[PDB]
């Protein structure tokens, strides 16, 4: 239905990472191993798919103009609901894996000290708000641009590991390849630019 | 029992002829230091000492009570050592015939002796550098033990001497052997040989398997990993049938046992043929007089895993059992790169030499190019019938990434398992040296 | 009136985010104090609120562990056996413990962070800790830039150390002025020639350093040691002084430091083999104790050889010592080289740097280099250039102890 | 200390939500001109009156621009806040808008607002020419643009494309003043009343009727172009309403 | 003066430290936008140090990362009303990375490195000189993005181009997100090939 | 001047290095032969290309200008008139010999740019970085070189080659140190930076003045009927397309050209057979899905897979690009899947995509990137077989 091409469209077609330059600091940092990025990737869904969602209820709850009172726009106070709900959530889901998932805590709660308040999460919670989104279009776009979000960081993970061959010009090493690399995949990445799915 | 399909068997021209003849006489013989894997020599003796056939000549550091006895009674001519005070080798000269004696059993008594009194004597005689661990290639220590030996009873190696002649000759002493190895070891003992029949061991903890295929099939590394895979936790030993032959000569008449035959061969060999000559036997004695003219290069083993026989090291390996003889490609030919490869031998086909099935190649030491990066064109999954990437093992070794090496299977793997990948590499790499850095690696941070 | 209930529903956000924070705190993340189990003995054990670092929870109780670094990971002297608890070793740690070792279990008590029950095999050293205030005796000058500290037990006996030892000194915040420092009158010509004494030392707060004992087991009351003076680099004026070298010569007889019991890893090897020392500046400390180790306290019989690498003649000290040492007992024999005699030396010996006399004398003729232990102290450059000539040589390292300072 | 932290918290959260609550609502007012003044002034480019800075183009805009409300429907003017109605905001309700059916929906916009702003200019007391909002898809993005339909309904006095996501140099070319310039002079109808602006591939014929040329290279943003006069110009688009204006 | 220019090229947020790559990413496209944007950032980071650091004593570590993080946010939101109310247009060229200055790396790395263990005015100092550096890195950005990608600085015409009869051929790739890569990618070599010091080993 | 001079002496003569150690023999196959009998694979190609090139630009000037106009259009372009120099002719009743001089007029230089322009970074970075020059530039020139429209500005193709040598090669490393595929990186510069000169309707044929359609864009635009050559008005049937007699860029519309050099190669096992295997599996899967659905909107559904074969660079890329060993897999495993991506991408970006009416460029560098994943996912498996001993 709507839903799939919603979930194929947060995916491929809007990719957080290379797409929207969100994230990129975590995206450019733990991208050096694939089993540590594929445990960030599979966090930052989990905050993804449980912020935008829950974003979502607030914003057309409380922040939505006229929405508790006639005549008055509580959309000023937008982005301190949004990084205050966000904060929260990372940490409440981390300290719950600590104390009752111990193995799920140290293949994903190490890493959500990382994803608190990250731009990734952030700005696609906030794109939501930039268009219409009901509840379940949320939920699908919070998962939907999350697993984009780890097929970008895992895809650049592997080629970095890939690249324990290469011969890099000192200088470049480390960061400044980086950038290249990522330039690189973004490049590949706009395949699907025009594309109204 | 196992076929192997992926693999490269060599053409090279200059075959034995699978006849034992005795050898030119030998009056010099050599320990050679540098080809055991982590050894440290302790010097036991000094120029002009008078040794005898099993007197020790020096201990390893890193192994203790691991000793290295004389192959042959004589005088320590010289100690030849090299940059760092390498240990190159360690020359006698053959005089006399005194010798040191161990215990000797009835071949009926073999399979119930103590595995602590096999140990001591095979310690004690030399015979224990035989064994070679597989993880890492180093003679086993002499309080470990091993629940799988693998006796390598098959040569798929180019120009390599076939075992069932030289055991043939010797079938009481490689039964006696097995008896032995079958009390030493805590498991089984694997007899990987050939189709061909070979003398049988009745102990329940001998077994046969028959590993036909290219040269990859007649290795222990290709063994171990088809039947007793190895790992940091899970050690194999491997030992060539003609040590096994000692091992049985050594339990029967308490005498160490050091006539091997070993293959002349190469394209330069006038009569390539199988050869008795002893342990360490000089290289530059044996071949005087059986080479074409020419700038030659000798080799202890194969082609395709050996030493060069030049100065110090110009003397039969432990572990060598053939010598191969090569002529020396040092000639630049224009655009020889393009012309088609009616004489050229390759994995791949873009020679016109695979078409002429059934060629043989008067191959030389040339490298057939430069030095370039790795290009990896499926020439590695070609010769590897291991259950490995090579090409991504490779990769890791290049790259000198231990930790990675590791878990792709570097530790199951010797420096000739990857002789293959290093032949048939576009980029001219040394896999062999690259393998043994990555190993020592893993063993120093163990 | 807009502005009324965004303050309200600001202020309603704000509460309820830390709320459930708050609330989540004292559901989910267990205050029990944790307790932590030293070398098993139930006296031992400490109990101690979850938070902070391992180094910190082991130094509140009776157990000292030896730190130089501090909380920070670099130095690697607070290793700890965890036989369980504390997680996977985290990467920084691994730069200095070997995957053996990590298999083993040594950790770095500072790096780890305490968030759980852990078990603990400490050693004895850490175990227990001889922290006592001796007392200073004499502080003669036995160099240009080398000085003999002799420490008074305070509480009688003897420390319990091995040869090659040394004793963490503590010190607190003090300034000293180098015109303070007392020198002999052969010595202070050579101060003299750039007049060393006009720099100041200020340290700010406290510090602690290490410092290898002198004197051998057998010596019971005085605590023989050598301290080298620490001056900004010739080249690089912009240093501040030494700060605890220069603290331990401004003190003179009565004085007192602590010395928070004794530590090292150094020691000769219980075999037949031969030993070679080879000291430099402060090095000859932990050398003269293992000399007469093995001279008195085990009157050994392997071959001794003692090199000595000195830039004049002023600079040598001890060497009395070392010459009855040497006429007493063949076994033990020294020798010294140059680098640049003064002219009224007028040494007929060895003259240049070690790094080639020794390889030129003693090593080129052996028999086996290799078959040898060697102690090397010294100043960097020498390591460097002595550890490149026995690489050159073929000695294992393995087969090598070096102590640097 | 829970009291300590809950008064910290407390204290910090008033100040700053005062702070931001004056800003927010204090500033609310100046954010809605400046974004009144950016359509402002691109509706007075089209019908060609030149402004330069705020209090020209504010002051020019009330005094020559009369914004009406017109139902596609009928083709007739309502009564409302013209000046204050957002079409964008209406089409994306049902209240005000209808879903468009595929055979309709020629400019591939999904919904069509029942009530359409149009903005008349009235060089004195009487209007003398017409700005009608156009949008459709075009190759990457929805392009939107001002049409200026003369008084007799079938003339075209300007165009301007004030907003539209396209590749510059390709599908950007609608911002060039040449192209816009082009489409002056020509009739968006013929005899029958029935669409006739044509985008022609490769250039137009010179001194073509309803002949524009296309965007070179660029047929893709060119068709979206042509389907967004196509449709406008239909029954469901201003059709009905220009054909008032034909006969008043 | 050390301490300011420290972050400019010798402790640069983007070309040694990873942060703030996001926007450099995106609002560098033209200079009017990323001019606008480092103001921002300066302002917001320098802002948020002093207030963190005059009341890093008394913030309970409990909620001292929501604590800072709405100082940060209120910060942000009074600039985006300023944004909004004047200078609009550059408010919609930067879309809503006005509204991610919050979860930018370099407001919260100096908000808890140095903020929260530093005297009010060094700490603001320090707000300061991060965000130069992160604008040094902006602007070379923007200028080789905006010049070669339209050839244009600030919205003025510096290379006629063939569209307006002129002589240059826009760059279609330096308007779109690779660019921004490789352009820092050889920003960071030319860096560090005349600083060697910060060559990763 | 060490590096180019050793790489000359060594060009000329092979090297007389012998085995130092290890396997004193070496395979005859080394880098400078595999890259040669690539080279000479898309001859072929090369050669027709150059043919079909000046054919099209032959008919489609008789069919545009005749009389004096065609004289002053010819006397115009130096393109022309310098073919008319070397004895070809303009006119219609051009043989074979005209038509492939005019190609090799609009060829060579953009193969000579692109070899000098490459050449000197490649020379550059060795000779700055103290390494042996290698020779896999050779293969990098001419496949860029048959991969751009015969009217591509000179002055972009040295931008476009310096592109693909510098930021997707030379940064790496150098020849097999990359990920990228470094002709394809340049061209998709190209496609990104100068769209219009690399799209469109006015860059595919030679003649100018000329706008013709390709055979892909005119199916995206009225399906199978809409197939038609406006320069000579013929339809344009499935064996017109896979022989090359069609507009398009040099080197990639003879699919039976290719074919013959691929078919080399693939044998002698320098291309892997499994990445070409993946792709057509790929791209045969999904076109006949999409001619299954159905779309009485798209007219690019209905594509069959053997249309999509010989139309477009679906098949230079497929054989000549897609088989690049150091950007592709390295698994056995991985290649098909590798394959199998590319082949699916390119259809997807055919048929879904309507900005872009090729996709093989964009297919081959996002399957670039999940090239190492294709290898991570088999190395895992092979790790776990390991710690299990292999069920032994
Ligand atoms: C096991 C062990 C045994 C040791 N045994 C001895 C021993 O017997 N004798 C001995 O003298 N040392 C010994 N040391 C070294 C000891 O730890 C000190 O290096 C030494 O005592 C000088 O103390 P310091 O803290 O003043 O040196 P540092 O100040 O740490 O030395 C740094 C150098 O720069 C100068 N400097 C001072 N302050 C600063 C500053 N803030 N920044 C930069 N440079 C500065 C110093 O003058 C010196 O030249 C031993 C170390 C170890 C680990
Ligand atoms: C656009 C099409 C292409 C993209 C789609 C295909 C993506 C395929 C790659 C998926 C990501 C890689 O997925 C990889 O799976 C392997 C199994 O082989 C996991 O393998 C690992 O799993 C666990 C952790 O989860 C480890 O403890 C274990 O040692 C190892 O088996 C890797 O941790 C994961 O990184
Ligand atoms: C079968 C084959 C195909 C190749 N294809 C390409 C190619 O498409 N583009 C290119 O630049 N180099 C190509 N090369 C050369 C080289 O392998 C390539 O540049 C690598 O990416 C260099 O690391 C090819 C080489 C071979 C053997
Ligand atoms: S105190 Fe230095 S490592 Fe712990
Ligand atoms: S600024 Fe670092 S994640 Fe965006
Ligand atoms: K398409
Ligand atoms: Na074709």
């Amino acid at each position: 239905e709507h839903y799939i091409s919603l979930l194929v469209k947060s995916i491929f077609i809007e990719n957080m990472a290379l797409s929207f330059f969100l994230g990129m600091c975590t995206f450019l940092a733990v991208s050096k191993k694939v089993k540590t990025s594929f445990g960030l990737g599979i966090a930052v869904i989990v905050v993804l798919t449980i912020s935008v969602p829950v974003n979502n209820l607030v914003y057309n709850l409380v922040l939505k103009p006229d929405a508790l009172v006639e005549g008055v726009d509580l959309s000023f106070l937008n982005f301190i609901t949004f990084i205050g709900v966000i904060a929260a959530l990372v940490q409440i889901l981390e300290m719950i894996l600590d104390r009752f998932f111990p193995p799920l805590y140290n293949a994903l709660g190490i890493f959500l000290p990382l994803i608190t308040v990250n731009c990734a999460i952030f700005g696609g919670v906030s794109f939501m708000v930039q268009r219409d989104y009901s509840f379940a279009e949320s939920v699908v776009y919070g998962f939907g641009s999350g697993v984009g979000w780890m097929l970008a960081i895992v895809a650049l993970a592997g080629i970095r590991e890939k690249m324990k061959y290469s011969d890099v010009p000192p200088g470049l090493r480390g960061l400044g390849i980086t950038f290249i690399t990522a330039g690189l995949m973004a490049l590949g990445f706009m395949s699907f630019s025009g594309v109204q799915l | 029992m196992i076929t192997i399909k992926k693999g490269l068997d060599l053409p090279i021209a200059g075959t034995p002829s699978q006849v034992i003849s005795d050898g030119k006489a030998i009056k010099k013989v050599a320990l050679l230091g540098e080809e055991y894997v982590g050894m440290r020599p302790t010097m036991h003796v000094r120029v002009g000492d008078e040794v005898k056939k099993a007197q020790i000549l020096f201990e390893d550091k890193k192994n203790p009570g691991v000793k290295f006895t004389s192959p042959v009674s004589g005088k320590v001519v010289e100690i030849n050592r090299g940059a760092k005070r390498v240990l190159q080798s360690v020359v006698i000269e053959v005089a006399g015939d005194d010798q040191v004696t161990f215990d000797k059993f009835e071949a009926n008594q073999l399979a119930s002796l103590n595995r602590d009194a096999i140990k001591t004597q095979l310690v004690e005689s030399g015979l224990w550098t035989a064994f070679r661990t597989r993880p890492f290639s180093k003679v086993p220590a002499i309080d470990s033990t091993s629940e799988a030996i693998f006796v390598t009873a098959m040569d798929t190696n180019p120009l390599a001497a076939e075992p069932t002649v030289v055991i043939n000759e010797q079938s009481e002493a490689f039964v006696a052997g097995l008896d032995v190895l079958s009390a030493l070891t805590t498991g089984k003992v694997y007899v990987c040989k050939k189709g061909t029949s070979l003398p049988r061991s009745q102990q329940p903890n001998v077994e046969e398997h028959v590993f036909d295929g290219p040269h990859p099939a007649g290795l222990a590394g290709t063994h171990m990993h088809f039947l007793y895979p190895v790992s940091a936790d899970h050690v194999a030993w491997s030992i060539n049938y003609q040590d096994v032959i000692a091992v049985g000569q050594l339990f029967l008449t308490g005498e160490l046992y050091t006539q091997r035959v070993v293959s002349l061969a190469g394209p330069v060999v006038n009569k390539p043929r199988l050869v008795r000559t002893v342990m360490g036997a000089s290289l530059e004695q044996l071949v005087d007089s059986e080479i074409m003219p020419g700038e030659v290069r000798i080799i202890s083993g194969s082609v395709l895993s050996g030493t060069k026989a030049t100065g110090p090291h110009a003397y039969l390996g432990r572990y060598h059992l053939q010598v191969s003889v090569l002529r020396e490609g040092r000639d630049k030919e224009l655009f020889g790169w393009a012309m088609p490869g009616k004489n050229k031998f390759s994995v791949t086909r873009s020679f016109l030499g695979h078409l002429f099935k059934g060629q043989v190649y008067n191959m030389t030491t040339t490298t057939n190019g430069s030095d370039r990066s790795m290009v990896p064109i499926g020439n590695y999954e070609k010769v590897m019938p291991l259950d490995m990437e090579p090409t991504l093992l490779l990769r890791d070794l290049c790259a000198g990434d231990s930790d990675s090496a590791v878990r792709l299977g570097a530790l199951e793997l010797d420096e000739e398992d990857l002789a293959l990948c290093t032949f048939v590499c576009p980029g001219k790499y040394e896999y062999g040296q690259l393998l043994r850095e990555c190993l020592d690696k893993i063993e120093k941070e163990g | 009136s807009t502005i009324i209930f965004g303050v309200v529903m600001f202020t309603l956000i704000i509460l309820a985010l830390v709320l459930v924070i708050l609330f989540a705190k004292s559901k989910l993340v267990p205050t029990g104090d944790i307790t932590i189990s030293i070398n098993g003995d139930p006296e031992k054990a400490i109990v101690t609120q979850p938070g902070g670092k391992l180094l910190t929870a082991l130094a509140g109780a009776g157990v000292f562990v030896s730190s130089a670094c501090g909380g920070g990971g670099s130095c690697g002297q607070c290793r700890v056996k965890i036989k369980s608890g504390g997680g996977d070793i985290l990467p920084t740690e691994l730069d200095h413990i070997s995957k053996g070792e990590a298999r083993e279990g040594e950790r770095l008590a500072c790096q780890v962070a305490v968030k759980a029950d852990m078990d603990l095999e400490l050693p004895e050293e850490i175990f227990g800790v001889k922290k006592w205030e001796c007392t200073v005796i004499s502080n003669d000058n036995k160099a240009t830039f080398i000085k003999e500290l002799k420490l008074a037990i305070p509480d009688g006996e003897s420390v319990p150390f091995r040869a090659g030892g040394y004793i963490q000194i503590e010190a607190p915040a003090h300034h000293v002025k180098y015109a303070d420092f007392d020198v002999p009158e052969k010595y202070r010509g050579d101060w003299d020639k750039f007049n060393l004494f006009r720099y100041e030392s200020k340290v700010d707060e406290p510090i602690i350093r290490a410092y290898s004992m002198a004197n051998y087991p057998e010596e019971f009351g005085i605590i023989m040691l050598n301290v080298r003076i620490a001056t900004p680099p010739p080249n690089n004026p912009n240093v501040p002084p030494g700060q605890m070298s220069s603290y331990i010569w401004s003190l003179k007889a009565g004085d007192k430091c602590t010395i928070s019991g004794p530590f090292g890893e150094f020691f000769a090897k219980d075999t037949d083999a031969e030993m070679v020392f080879i000291g430099g500046g402060a090095g000859m400390a932990p050398m003269r104790s293992h000399i007469f180790d093995q001279l008195k306290r085990l009157k050994s019989k392997r071959k001794m050889s003692y090199w000595y690498g000195a830039r004049s003649k002023r600079e040598m000290f001890y060497v009395e010592d070392f010459d009855g040492l040497a006429a007493e007992n063949d076994n033990f024999v020294w020798h010294c080289a140059l680098s640049d005699p003064q002219p009224e030396d007028n040494w007929t010996g060895y003259t240049g740097f070690i790094h080639n006399v020794l390889y030129e004398n003693y090593l080129k003729d052996h028999e086996a280099p290799e078959d040898c232990e060697y102690y090397m102290c010294g100043p960097p450059m020498m390591n460097a250039a002595v550890i490149n000539m026995l690489k050159n040589l073929g000695v294992e390292e393995e087969n090598i102890l070096l102590d640097d300072f | 200390s829970i009291k300590k932290t809950l008064f910290v918290v407390i204290a910090l959260s008033l100040v700053c939500s005062i702070i931001v609550s004056a800003a927010a609502v204090g500033l609310r007012d100046k954010q809605k001109e400046n974004a009144a003044l950016d359509k402002q002034s691109k509706i007075l480019q089209v019908a060609g009156i030149e402004a330069k800075g705020s209090k020209q183009i504010v002051e020019l805009f009330n005094k020559s621009i009369e914004p009406r409300l017109v139902d596609f429907n009928t083709g007739d003017f309502v009564e409302g806040d013209a000046a204050n109605y957002d079409q964008r905001k209406a089409a994306k309700e049902a209240s005000e808008s209808i879903k468009l059916t595929a055979e309709q929906d020629k400019a591939k916009i999904q919904r069509r607002a029942n009530v359409g702003v149009v903005y008349l200019v009235k060089d004195g007391d009487k209007t003398s020419k017409v700005i009608l909002p156009v949008h459709g898809n075009g190759l990457w993005s929805m392009m939107y643009a001002f049409v200026a339909v003369e008084t007799d309904g079938n003339t075209v006095s300007g165009l301007t494309y004030y907003e539209q996501g396209e590749t510059p140099g390709l599908g950007g070319e609608v911002e060039n003043p040449a192209w816009r310039a082009q489409w002056v002079g020509k009739k968006l109808f013929d005899e029958n009343h029935k669409p006739a602006i044509k985008i022609v591939k490769g250039g137009a014929p010179q001194g073509s009727e309803h002949g524009v040329d296309g965007l070179s290279g660029a047929t893709l943003t060119s068709n979206g172009v042509q389907n967004t006069f196509d449709f406008w110009l239909g029954d469901m688009g201003f059709g009905p309403f220009l054909t008032k204006v034909r006969d008043g | 003066k050390k301490s300011v220019l420290a972050p400019v090229l010798d402790n640069n947020p983007i070309a040694l430290q990873v942060l703030g790559v996001c926007s450099a990413l995106a609002v560098t496209t033209k200079l009017e936008t990323a001019f606008v944007m480092t103001l921002a950032v300066m302002f917001v980071t320098a802002l948020s140090n002093f207030f963190v650091s005059l009341i890093r004593n008394h913030i309970p570590n409990s909620v001292r990362i929501i604590v800072q993080m709405a100082i940060i946010a209120s910060l942000v939101i009074v600039v985006d009303q300023i944004l909004k109310a004047y200078l609009y247009d550059i408010s919609k060229q930067l879309s809503v990375f006005v509204g991610l200055i919050i979860t930018n790396c370099i407001v919260m790395g100096r908000a808890e490195a140095f903020a929260m263990k530093s005297e009010p005015i060094p700490s603001f100092i320090d707000g300061i000189g991060n965000g130069l550096g992160y604008g040094f890195v902006l602007m070379t950005v923007g200028f080789f993005r905006e010049l070669l990608g339209s050839g244009k600085l600030f919205g003025l015409e510096v290379l006629p181009l063939i569209s307006n009869g002129g002589w240059y051929q826009p760059n279609g790739l330096m308007l779109l997100a690779p660019s921004a890569f490789f352009l820092i990618g050889f920003m960071i070599w030319a860096i560090r090939t005349f600083k060697p010091e910060q060559v990763e080993a | 001047w060490f590096a180019l001079y050793e790489a000359a002496a060594t060009l000329f003569y092979t090297p007389g290095l012998v085995t130092k150690r290890s396997s004193h023999v070496r395979d005859s196959v080394d880098l400078k032969r595999i890259m040669i009998m690539v080279w000479l694979a898309v001859f072929p190609a090369m050669f027709w290309g150059m043919y079909n090139a000046g054919g099209q630009a032959i008919a489609a000037l008789n069919h545009l200008y005749s009389g004096d106009q065609l004289a002053a259009i010819v006397a115009g372009n130096w393109h022309y008139w310098l073919t008319e120099m070397l004895g070809g002719t303009m006119s219609s009743d051009a043989g074979w010999g005209s038509k492939m001089l005019l190609g090799a007029t609009y060829f060579l230089p953009i193969y000579a740019t692109v070899f000098i322009v490459g050449g000197f970074w490649e020379v550059l970075f060795c000779m700055v970085r103290k390494h042996e020059v290698n020779e896999g530039f050779f293969v990098t020139s001419i496949l860029f070189a048959l991969i751009v429209p015969p009217t591509l500005p000179l002055w972009q193709a040295a931008l476009g080659i310096t592109f693909g040598v510098v930021v997707a090669k030379e940064v790496f490393g150098g020849t097999g140190r990359n990920f990228l595929n470094p002709a394809l990186a340049g061209r998709a510069f190209l496609f990104f930076a100068y769209p219009a000169q690399i799209s469109g309707d006015l860059v595919w044929t030679a003649a100018d003045g000329y706008s013709g359609a390709t055979a892909l864009s005119q199916w995206a635009q009225g399906g199978a009927g809409a197939l038609i050559n406006n320069a000579t008005g013929q339809t344009i049937t499935w064996m017109d397309a896979f022989i090359g007699n069609i507009p398009g860029s040099i080197g990639e519309v003879s699919t039976l050209a290719l074919m013959i050099g691929a078919a080399f190669i693939v044998y002698m096992g320098i291309a892997s057979w499994r990445i070409i295997g993946g792709v057509m599996i790929g791209m045969i899967l999904l076109s006949t899905l999409f001619n299954v659905i159905g779309s009485d909107t798209n007219a690019m559904f209905n594509m069959p897979w053997h249309w999509h074969l010989v139309l477009g660079g679906f098949a230079f890329g497929m054989f000549f690009m897609a088989t690049d060993p150091v950007s592709a897999s390295f698994t056995n495993s991985g290649k098909w899947a590798y394959g199998i991506l590319i082949g699916v991408m390119c259809v997807l970006i055919r048929v879904v995509n309507p900005a872009y009416p090729e996709g093989m460029m964009l297919a081959i560098l996002f399957a670039n990137l999940f090239a190492p994943l294709f290898d991570h996912v088999v190395v895992e498996r092979n790790i776990k077989r390991r710690l299990a001993r292999y069920g032994k």
